């Protein structure tokens, strides 16, 4: 896979079902201890979804962070909204094994917030059937996604009116064969710094990705930084 | 070690706290610094409402983890 076949396979994906972008504050640690160990216990990364016309915010606080463009095609082991919190996996366990298990099956805090309704503590939210969190009357907008495909449609109602999300939350294994871009911010030139960095560590381990600015629910090319 | 209590007023209540410490414990610290009597407190940590008597360790809650205060 070249340069230009991994932008094609991105900005299709992006305009169909969407996919992921992963923003780091240390691309170097997320080189060599997340992305090198892939190829010769970071199991689950944290990623946004993104989509064209999904005005999807990215976390970036200081505006300064790259990050990596990950395939739609990476395993999933949950997504949520609002990003309800997940526990780290516990010695003992198989992280492999770890989500979606206990990836939480609604967001408590967030349909707390939004009903007021006390029975909610009543539960476990990772341990919870689709007929219980009827019974609660836990909204939708608060119950987690596990296929890939269906996160458009938890997205839909945002999409459609045009308005600003803050950013998602999934959790995924992602395989160096996912990786199909660095992410770039056009108005920070210590994105852009980092970004050359990570494109030459990655470049010399025969992974030459394209530069993608990624924006509003609009993602372009980057000739270079 | 140190974890983290938010609250829906926008406040973060730091503790320092050992893993072998109680519900009952945390709450009782939250009362210490913030006068909130315990049977008022529930504590969520993950999407469920933490049980006093057991650890912090037996829900896993390690070092700078992030609890939810609400109040009953
Ligand atoms: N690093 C990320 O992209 C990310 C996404 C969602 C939540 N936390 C981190």
């Amino acid at each position: 896979s070249n340069r230009q076949e991994k932008l094609a396979q991105l900005m299709r994906q992006f305009e169909s079902g969407g996919l992921y972008l992963r923003t780091v504050s240390d691309h170097r640690d997320e080189f060599e201890n997340t992305f090198m160990p892939k190829l010769d216990e970071r199991y689950w990364s944290s990623a946004t979804f993104i989509q064209q016309g999904l005005n999807g915010k990215v976390h970036d606080p200081h505006a300064d962070r790259t990050g990596l463009i990950i395939s739609a095609d990476a395993r999933l082991g949950g997504f949520s909204t609002f990003d309800a919190a997940t526990a780290n996996v516990p010695s003992g366990l198989e992280p492999s094994q770890y989500f979606p298990g206990q990836f939480p099956k609604f967001d408590m805090m967030g349909a707390y917030q939004a009903t007021w309704n006390e029975d909610i503590f009543s539960v476990d939210a990772t341990a919870v059937s689709e007929q219980q969190m009827d019974e609660l009357g836990i909204p939708d907008e608060y119950r987690s996604v596990f296929d890939f495909d269906r996160i458009q449609e938890k997205m839909a109602q945002p999409r459609l009116a045009g308005r600003e999300v803050e950013p998602t939350a999934a959790k995924i294994c992602y395989q160096p064969k996912d990786v199909l871009g660095i992410y770039v911010d056009v108005d920070s030139p210590a994105s852009q710094s980092k970004a050359r960095e990570l494109q030459q560590a990655m470049r010399e381990q025969g992974f030459d990705l394209p530069f993608i600015a990624y924006r509003g629910g609009a993602a372009q090319e980057l000739a270079s930084v | 070690m140190q974890i983290f209590v938010k609250t829906l007023t926008g406040k973060t209540i730091t503790l320092e706290v050992e893993s072998s410490d109680t519900i009952d414990n945390v709450k009782s610290k939250i009362q210490d610094k913030e006068g909130i009597p315990p049977d008022q407190q529930r504590l969520i940590f993950a999407g469920k409402q933490l049980e006093d008597g057991r650890t912090l360790s037996d829900y896993n809650i390690q070092k700078e983890s992030t609890l939810h205060l609400v109040l009953r």
